[PDB]
């Protein structure tokens, strides 16, 4: 009851989605293979870190 | 200087500044710098040219 109040759209999200416990990982093409990638590497170290 | 017109052979009306200027030839050659695309190569990330 007191979530539209807060004016976030109880459609599009909750207040429980702003921290978040997981993560997307973007598809290749988002991020192709060649210089050499890095933003792979920086998913690397997330995963490296958990 | 006194110029007679070469296409009609008819002298010309007013004199004519006749010398010696240097010149000097610039890099910049058009054919260097034509260019033309149709379709062709595109970037990975972006599927633009």
């Amino acid at each position: 009851e007191d979530v539209p109040l807060l004016l976030m759209n109880p459609e599009a999200g909750k207040p429980s989605d702003l921290i978040l416990t997981r993560l997307l990982v973007p598809p290749l093409c988002i991020r192709p293979s060649v210089n050499e990638d890095d933003l792979t590497m920086k998913l690397t170290e997330i995963i490296f870190l958990n | 200087d006194y110029v007679t017109s070469g296409i009609t052979g008819e002298p010309l009306e007013a004199y004519i500044y006749f010398g010696p200027v240097y010149y000097q030839k610039l890099k910049h050659m058009v054919l260097d710098k034509m260019h033309a695309r149709a379709r062709g190569p595109r970037a990975v990330l972006t599927r633009q040219p």
